[PDB]
């Protein structure tokens, strides 16, 4: 999972 | 799909030896050149007295029968 | 289709 | 591909096919944004409006004494005189999805020879004609 | 904070009295930390790249930290008068944990070694230890307020996959994992007594422990303060507080009062947000006004000096308004039923607004003086070149009753031109 | 049917 | 600059002294400067004269001001007030309905545009007296988005006018009779077309005409000459006329016409104007059907889709050119057509909203007898070309001997259940008058029978998967709500009334039995136990009853009304015997097998069995009257 | 922790250079077997996406679209 919450 | 390692006592120093491999890795062994623990095999003398197949048991050679037939 | 009112 | 030149620029939004009258040495083109067909000399002079009040000209060809145009709206192929654009005639109407036009006719390569025709097998791959009856050889990409 | 709505809410712990705190000007709020001593509210916005502070009721919003803030995620507070300190985490290039006194004066970096994607922060108040987490190196650690005595509470353990946020209570630590989609429990000193608290269908992002021990009481230094607008707790000087005021206010020489900044600023419209930036090229704060987040397709903006309103259009064919403070974000009036509008121009003298709708190919006028909205089409696409082809921009001269608009061409109709007309 | 656009 | 990703500042006198304010900014758009614009340093007529105009004040050069009004309002001669528009054109397109002033100069929207979700407007018509605009939506997918709706020109009082019984192809034309308050419209199905009348603000609606080979599409009405005209673009294109009741059909244009999709009336010269998009012309013809005159023709008129007439000029729309045109209505005129509005997508039709277009004085309308009060007529008044007395049309029932009232039909006719209602149908295929107004009932009515003595229909009524009941309703003058006869039954698929012993028999499908009762709901009895029974018929004179069993071991069986002597009349080659009827005049039994898709006849006891009609697709009920059989089909 | 992206090789001076643009942007230099790593530039660099060399002068050319730089 990529860090950017969006 | 990696191979990991850790300290045998407490599981410290946990690292991944490989990147993510393409297929799932299954089965693992060392290759060691030094001879492992050696003991005198009673099956090495007159087949331990057994008729067919034998292996060194805890106390002495245990005889065994083949996979085919009723014995 | 199936025979009902 | 050499000696690039700009002939006509200005009110040319939504340009359409250029076409050429080889005999008269004049260019014809349509401008959809103004709904006109324009004419000009090949040297970049005498630009003028020939046909106007068109909707969406798409195909354009000059043959004999006449100009043929397909108007994609109006769904029509029409024919008009190349001199001042009078004597309008409908060849076909209610044609959906009109596009380009061209006139199939016999052309004599003997009466319009150039450098490449006068010198066959001169170039290994491609021969391209050059003004003054010369020719420049070319190679594939 | 709601990411889709772009709002901050609050409720009682029994689920009653759900009420809005910030209704506007949030894009991606990562973490919230309330100041229970100074009655302030601190949060980090990923999109705006700022650390912001407000009164706890949302009233007076200002940008606290803006210089080298790339991707702020974490945020923790120690409002006890002895400490009066703040912490935040940034996971941009050169990731780090930063320490600063609230009001953002005494800014320092405490952790920058062996860090990559820092995420989540919490304070052990009794020991004054800042716990922090890592999503790339996959560890949980803690250290002193100065970054010394750095220690590992979970490290080189496969159970961390992508931890996000963190919480402490007595001798337990709890954290949310976006990878395993779980919230976990472990002993906050050696990680040794691990269990799953619960399994979540979606990614669990935020966590907090509701308990009086998590907010120790402290004597309030700002109780006797006479500062107008914001009063922030500070770690410097015996006073231990500093007066501040929202975006677009001076600090007065008498350091307790603030006056509204009447100087101009440039409103920069961008596809999904509107920024007010200072006309001075050296000032790179992007805080001349509270940003207007949640724009669908931003092209043009327009303002009214009186009432300090900012106007823009939206996709469904309507016009929206907001104060420069954010306080009154509402849909103003239905604009046109025949498609979206592009251009805006406001007649401030006569309280009219002019807009162009390329969908209907017309220039229309709308009133904003009375209670009832009245709309009319001024110029429409007739056959003649003098009409409207495809209107892009629009400018007005109320003093001389002239209207100007930039127009693309139409086939066989209007040419691409700059046109002028009377405002009627 | 003619026009369902 | 959106590609340089930069905001830059330069001198206003020259591009010199460039300064970057911001760089690396994605998706840059407009710029504007928030500053202290003062409302007092700059002044105009509107600021000097507050609340001078009612709605909108617009400043003009020289410090003056001009008042303006919202869309659908125009300035009063006083120059301060607003009034609703009185004279404007109604232009209809697929996405919206819009109104333009009949004077090209005023560009204002003379009407609040009808648009938004669910608008697929095909045609529009106006009611100038009451101030209404009628339009028809059409959707080939959603059945809800089909029908006729109306609205005020100012956007208030939205209403669905017609929503039930629209065909697959939808409403294809609407024309309002402003004198009688009739609304003629064309309802188009897959292989046939209806013309219908609805009287405004009433529930009265009837069919005037049904055609399969012809297909009326666009319809106009003229209350001044008392004629109705429609355009046909089917396999035999024509322009067609009738009286206002669709009786006296005659063909005005039959040659040199392909796909006419627009009609218009002059009302002053008595010409019929039409647009033809396959021959690319606009032509006109007189009422008496003389020789057609070409108004406009050639390549420059590729798709004229709709036309209207106002004063000395015709107005038409073009789908290809996306323009609305105005030109002289007189044939042989060569002036270029004046453009009103262009780049309008999906143009459909144009109509005039004016008092002159819809006169109401008897002096203008040649003393139309419907003006006074519907001609004194109970349902519909239809004025005729020369008679000074109106013909009275009846929406339901039969016209009284007085010639103006309507009452329930005394003739013989069919009755059938249609979901939550009981419908009626004359035996005459070309008689479109309903013998009685439809009865609304709760649940779904499955099977029915008529009691001649008390003038009632007994009918079964399904409530859910397991709930059913039996009710009845009277056909006597006045009305009466349906009254439950016996509740607490399973689903009932069949019912039969004995006129000799005054008993009601029915088939309980859930309970797998044949039951009986007195006609007053007392004395319930069980006649037989049958797996899945559907239909019942009775022969009280011979004391025999027949009923149908479908499913496993399907058969037609006979017993006495007592139910002792059960014998199977027919049991070879049957699967789903849904229908059963008896022809008492000829002593024959008729049944419908819905699985084998056929109707068969036999003697009583099943001798000389033969097919009456093969490929009757999926029959449910059947009945015999005169020399014909009638059946309901569940598939079609 | 590092992320080499764009790598160039130099047989004349016998080195590898790569750009990083990761969490700690840098341009690195190493021997032709990746031994003996060194950082050439770590300051004023954010997103180096391409390296280049002139063999006759031995200058490393790189571009950076985050500073809008060619250095
Ligand atoms: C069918 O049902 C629909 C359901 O809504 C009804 O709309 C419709 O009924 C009504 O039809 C009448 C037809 O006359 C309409 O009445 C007329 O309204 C006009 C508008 O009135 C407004 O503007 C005038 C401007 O001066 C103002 O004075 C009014 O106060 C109002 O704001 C009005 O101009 C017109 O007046 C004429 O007729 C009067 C009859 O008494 C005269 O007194 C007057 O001098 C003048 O000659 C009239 O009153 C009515 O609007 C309409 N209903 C609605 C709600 O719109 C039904 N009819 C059909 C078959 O369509
Ligand atoms: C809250 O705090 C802000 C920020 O400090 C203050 O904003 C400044 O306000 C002053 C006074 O209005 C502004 O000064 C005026 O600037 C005009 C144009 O800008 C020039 O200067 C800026 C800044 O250096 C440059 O970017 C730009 O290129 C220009 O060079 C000048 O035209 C004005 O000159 C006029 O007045 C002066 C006297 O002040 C005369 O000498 C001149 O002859 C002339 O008549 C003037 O210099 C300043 O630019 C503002 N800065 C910003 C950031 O906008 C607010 O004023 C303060 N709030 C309050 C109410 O005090
Ligand atoms: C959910 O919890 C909230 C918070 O406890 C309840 O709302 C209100 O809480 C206050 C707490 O003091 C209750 O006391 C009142 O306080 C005021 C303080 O000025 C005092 O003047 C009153 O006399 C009173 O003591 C207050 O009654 C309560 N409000 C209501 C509606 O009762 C809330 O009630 C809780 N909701 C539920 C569902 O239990
Ligand atoms: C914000 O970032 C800049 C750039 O990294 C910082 O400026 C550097 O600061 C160090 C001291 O820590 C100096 O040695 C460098 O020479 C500076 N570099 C440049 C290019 O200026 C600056 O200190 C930071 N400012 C704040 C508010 O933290
Ligand atoms: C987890 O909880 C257990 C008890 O459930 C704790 O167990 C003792 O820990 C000490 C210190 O590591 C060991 O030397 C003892 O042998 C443990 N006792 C027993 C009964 O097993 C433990 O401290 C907790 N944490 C860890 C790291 O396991
Ligand atoms: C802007 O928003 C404020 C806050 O909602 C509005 O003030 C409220 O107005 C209502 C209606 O009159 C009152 O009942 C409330 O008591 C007001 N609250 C406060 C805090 O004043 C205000 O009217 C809005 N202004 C505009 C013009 O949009
Ligand atoms: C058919 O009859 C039923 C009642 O027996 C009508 O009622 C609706 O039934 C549907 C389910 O089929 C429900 O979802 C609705 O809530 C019911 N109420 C209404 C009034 O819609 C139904 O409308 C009838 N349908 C037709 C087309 O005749
Ligand atoms: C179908 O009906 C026939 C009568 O038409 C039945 O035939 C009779 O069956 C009974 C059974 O007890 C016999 O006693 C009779 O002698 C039969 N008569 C004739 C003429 O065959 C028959 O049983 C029924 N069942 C089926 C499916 O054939
Ligand atoms: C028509 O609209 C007016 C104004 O909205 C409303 O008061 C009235 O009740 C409406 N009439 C009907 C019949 O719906
Ligand atoms: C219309 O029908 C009448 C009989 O009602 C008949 O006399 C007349 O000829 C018909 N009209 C025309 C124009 O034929
Ligand atoms: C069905 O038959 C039973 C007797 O077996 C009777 O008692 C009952 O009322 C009937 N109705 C239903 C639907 O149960
Ligand atoms: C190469 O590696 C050695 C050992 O790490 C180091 O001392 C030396 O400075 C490096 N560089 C060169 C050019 O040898
Ligand atoms: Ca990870
Ligand atoms: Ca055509
Ligand atoms: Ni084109």
């Amino acid at each position: 999972x990529x860090l950017x919450x969006x | 799909r990696k191979i990991y390692r850790a300290n045998k006592y407490d599981g410290s120093d946990l690292v991944a030896m490989t990147t993510r491999l393409p297929t799932q890795p299954s089965g693992i062994s060392t290759v060691v050149k030094t001879q492992r623990q050696q003991c005198s095999n009673p099956c090495d003398q007159f087949n331990g007295g057994c008729s067919h197949i034998c292996a060194p048991g805890p106390n002495g050679a245990e005889c065994q029968c083949p996979h085919e037939g009723n014995w | 289709x199936x025979n009902x009112x | 591909g050499t000696s690039l030149k700009i002939l006509f620029t200005g009110n040319l939004q939504h340009l359409e096919v250029v076409t050429l009258d080889i005999q008269e040495q004049k260019l014809y083109w349509a401008v959809t944004s103004r709904g006109v067909i324009e004419r000009g000399n090949v040297d970049g002079t005498e630009r003028m409006i020939l046909v106007h009040h068109l909707a969406h000209p798409w195909g354009l060809v000059v043959y004999g004494s006449f100009l043929y145009y397909s108007d994609e709206q109006y769904e029509v192929i029409e024919r008009v005189d190349k001199s001042s654009g009078n004597n309008k005639v409908v060849l076909r109407d209610n044609v959906p999805y009109l596009r380009g036009l061209r006139v199939y006719h016999r052309r004599n390569a003997a009466d319009s020879s150039n450098g490449c025709s006068n010198n066959p097998n001169a170039c290994q791959q491609i021969c391209l004609p050059v003004p003054g009856g010369m020719f420049s050889c070319a190679c594939a990409s | 904070s709601d990411l889709l709505q772009g709002k901050t809410w609050s409720v009682f712990q029994n689920g009653t009295d759900k009420r809005v705190v910030h209704d506007s000007g949030l894009s991606v709020t990562e973490m919230i930390a309330v100041d229970w001593i100074g009655r302030n509210l601190y949060w980090t916005d990923y999109a705006l790249e700022t650390i912001e502070v407000s009164k706890i009721d949302g009233s007076h919003r200002t940008v606290l930290i803006s210089k080298n803030v790339t991707k702020p995620r974490g945020l923790a507070l120690d409002p006890r008068m002895g400490d009066n300190v703040m912490f935040w985490s940034d996971w941009g290039h050169h990731p780090r944990i930063e320490r600063a006194s609230m009001d953002g004066t005494m800014r320092t970096v405490i952790v920058q070694e062996k860090i990559y994607w820092p995420c989540g922060l919490s304070i052990d108040y009794p020991n004054r230890l800042i716990y922090f987490m890592d999503a790339y190196l996959d560890y949980i650690e803690f250290c002193d307020y100065d970054g010394h005595n750095r220690r590992q509470v979970i490290a080189s353990d496969l159970v961390l996959h992508h931890p996000h946020a963190l919480t402490l209570f007595e001798d337990f630590v709890y954290w949310t994992d976006r990878g395993t989609r779980q919230v976990m429990q472990a002993n906050k000193w050696h990680g040794g007594n691990q269990s799953v608290v619960m399994y979540s269908v979606h990614q669990p992002l935020g966590i907090t422990a509701i308990h009086p021990s998590r907010q120790p009481p402290s004597r309030n230094p700002c109780a006797s303060a006479s500062c107008s607008h914001l009063c922030l707790l500070s770690a410097q000087a015996p006073r231990h507080y500093s007066c501040a005021c929202p975006s677009g206010w001076n600090l007065s020489d008498d350091s307790v009062n603030c006056v509204r900044g009447d100087q101009p600023f440039l409103m920069s419209v961008r596809d999904n947000i509107i920024f007010g930036i200072s006309l001075d090229p050296e000032v790179k704060s992007n805080d001349a006004m509270v940003p207007i987040s949640g724009i669908q397709h931003g092209y043009d903006v327009e303002f009214d000096d009186s009432e300090q309103f900012i106007y823009w259009v939206e996709n469904p064919g309507e016009i929206h308004r907001v104060k420069t403070d954010g306080s009154n974000r509402t849909v103003f009036a239905p604009l046109s039923l025949l498609g979206s509008s592009l251009g805006l121009a406001l007649d401030w003298v006569s309280r009219n607004i002019y807009y162009t709708t390329p969908a209907s190919r017309s220039i229309e006028v709308l009133t904003l003086k009375g209670d009832t909205r009245y709309g009319k089409t001024l110029i429409a696409n007739d056959g003649t070149p003098l009409g409207v082809g495809f209107p892009v921009g629009i400018a007005v001269d109320p003093a001389r009753g002239k209207l100007y608009w930039s127009d693309h061409g139409t086939d066989s109709g209007v040419p691409a031109k700059i046109a002028s007309a009377n405002m009627d | 049917x003619e026009e369902x656009x | 600059d959106e590609q340089y990703e930069v905001i830059e500042r330069v001198d206003k006198s020259s591009g010199n002294n460039k300064v970057v304010l911001r760089d690396n900014v994605p998706y840059l758009r407009g710029l504007r400067v928030y500053h202290r614009r003062n409302a007092a340093d700059s002044s105009n007529g509107c600021s000097n004269n507050p609340n001078a105009c009612q709605q909108i004040c617009l400043p003009v050069p020289g410090g003056m001001f001009s008042c303006a009004c919202a869309s659908g309002f125009k300035l009063s001669p006083d120059g301060r007030s607003c009034s609703p528009y009185n004279s404007f054109m109604v232009v209809s397109m697929l996405p919206a309905v819009r109104g333009f002033s009949l004077e090209l100069s005023d560009h204002s929207e003379a009407m609040v545009p009808v648009a938004g979700q669910g608008r697929n407007v095909l045609h529009a018509d106006v009611d100038v007296a009451n101030g209404f605009i009628y339009w028809c939506d059409f959707s080939s997918s959603v059945r809800s988005s089909n029908g006729i709706r109306r609205i005020k020109p100012d956007g208030s009082n939205f209403t669905n006018v017609v929503t039930y019984g629209i065909g697959a192809n939808g409403i294809r034309g609407v024309a309002l009779d402003w004198a009688a308050g009739n609304l003629y419209f064309t309802n188009a199905f897959v292989y046939e077309t209806l013309i219908e009348v609805l009287r405004i603000n009433t529930t009265y609606r009837r069919v005037l005409l049904k055609v399969s080979v012809d297909m009326p599409r666009h319809i106009i009405v003229d209350p001044k000459h008392r004629y109705l005209f429609w355009a046909d673009y089917g396999q035999k294109p024509k322009i067609e006329r009738s009286f206002l009741d669709c009786t006296n059909r005659t063909v005005l244009v039959s040659e040199g016409i392909v796909t006419p999709r627009g009609l218009a009336m002059d009302h002053d010269t008595g010409y019929i104007y039409w647009v033809d998009d396959s021959l690319d012309l606009i032509a006109r013809i007189h009422l008496d059907g003389g020789e057609s005159q070409v108004v406009r023709y050639g390549s420059r008129y590729p798709t004229p889709y709709g036309i209207t007439v106002f004063g000395e000029s015709i107005i038409w729309v073009d789908r290809n050119l996306k323009k609305v045109f105005q030109a002289s209505k007189q044939p042989g005129n060569t002036d270029p057509p004046v453009v009103i509005r262009d780049k309008i997508n999906l143009l459909r039709d144009v109509t005039i909203f004016d008092e002159h277009a819809q006169p109401l004085s008897p002096a203008e309308l040649n003393n139309n007898p419907c003006l006074q009060s519907n001609g004194g007529c109970s349902h519909f008044c239809f004025a005729l070309p020369e008679l000074p007395t109106p013909r009275c049309g009846c929406a339901f029932g039969t016209l009284g001997n007085d010639g103006k009232s309507c009452a329930t039909s005394q003739e013989d006719f069919l009755i059938y259940s249609l979901n939550n209602s009981l419908r009626s149908l004359h035996f005459d295929p070309r008689d479109h008058s309903l013998p009685f107004q439809v009865i609304s009932v709760a649940g779904t009515a499955i099977a029915l029978d008529y009691d001649r003595r008390n003038n009632r229909i007994f009918f079964t009524q399904k409530l859910n998967s397991l709930r059913g009941q039996i009710s009845y309703v009277s056909l006597y003058s006045g009305s009466s709500s349906p009254t439950v006869l016996l509740s607490n039954i399973g689903v009932t698929d069949g019912i039969a009334f004995d006129w000799i012993n005054r008993r009601i028999y029915y088939s309980d499908f859930s309970n797998q039995t044949i039951n009986s009762m007195a006609e007053d709901g007392s004395n319930r009895a069980v006649i037989a136990r049958v797996s899945k029974p559907r239909a019942i018929v009775l022969d009280p004179c011979r004391g025999y009853m027949y009923w149908t069993d479908w499913g496993t071991n399907a058969k037609i069986e006979r017993a006495t009304l007592g139910g002792n002597f059960r014998v199977p009349i027919v049991n070879t080659s049957l699967v789903w015997p849904n229908g059963l009827a008896l022809d008492l005049e000829t002593d024959l039994l008729y049944w419908a097998d819905a699985s084998l898709q056929k109707i068969e006849r036999s003697t009583l006891t099943g001798t000389n069995r033969e097919v009456v009609v093969s490929t009757a697709f999926h029959s449910f009920g059947l009945t015999v009257y005169g020399q014909y059989i009638y059946w309901t089909d569940l598939y079609t």
